[PDB]
């Protein structure tokens, strides 16, 4: 298993929480920082099985915009595509 | 014969025939095939092959909408190891794009 954490208090913006997802997943060195790019990777990058745990998930939303969702999202996507990831939302 | 891996390539490709060369695998083919892709073994599974032809949700809302308008995207310059950041991007009515930095920007190219 390849296990992440996001500690939501943490993340003072979009940038942060990219970067974050960055270091947790191992993505590659050009990671686009995007959602499509998180998609890519998550479809042809990332190494299963995955545990990502997410915590304090509403202050994360407050200074990301609408880009806490909109990731959190993309995950349960891939998962409902069968990617073997397991979401843990504190 | 030429393994067709270029933007140039593959785009003159799928405006000609309407799909993509023979060379691509879609991401779940490549996984039927043994493709583990943390482990970058795509070449030994599938020799020759690169990850192309799943739907693209175009999630940024980059490449422009229209109704009826799906897209798709296939990997480019890749030939194997670990993936690259280079992809083309296909409409249903063959529009093409490509991003080479890993969808970052795209640039029309039909």
């Amino acid at each position: 298993m390849k296990k992440a954490v996001i500690n939501g208090e943490q993340i003072r913006s979009i940038s942060d929480l990219h970067q974050t997802l960055k270091k947790e997943l191992a993505l590659p060195e050009y990671y686009g920082e995007n959602l499509d790019a998180l998609w890519d990777c998550l479809a042809g990058w990332v190494e299963y099985p995955l545990v990502l745990e997410w915590r304090q998930f509403e202050q994360s939303k407050q200074l990301t915009e609408n880009g806490a969702e909109s990731v959190l999202q993309v995950f349960r996507e891939a998962k409902a595509e069968g990617c073997d990831i397991t979401i843990i939302l504190s | 014969a030429q393994v067709i891996n270029t933007f140039d390539g593959v785009a003159d490709y799928l405006q000609t025939y309407h799909k993509l060369p023979d060379n691509y695998i879609t991401a779940s083919e490549a996984q039927a095939l043994g493709w583990v892709a943390s482990k970058g073994n795509l070449a030994d599974v599938a020799p020759g092959k690169s990850i192309g032809g799943d739907i693209f949700s175009n999630r940024e809302g980059k490449l422009p909408g229209k109704s009826g308008r799906t897209w798709r995207e296939a990997d480019i310059n890749y030939t194997s190891g670990f993936r690259n950041s280079d992809r083309i991007l296909y409409s249903s009515d063959w529009l093409i794009y490509k991003t080479t930095d890993h969808y970052q920007t795209f640039t029309k190219i039909r």
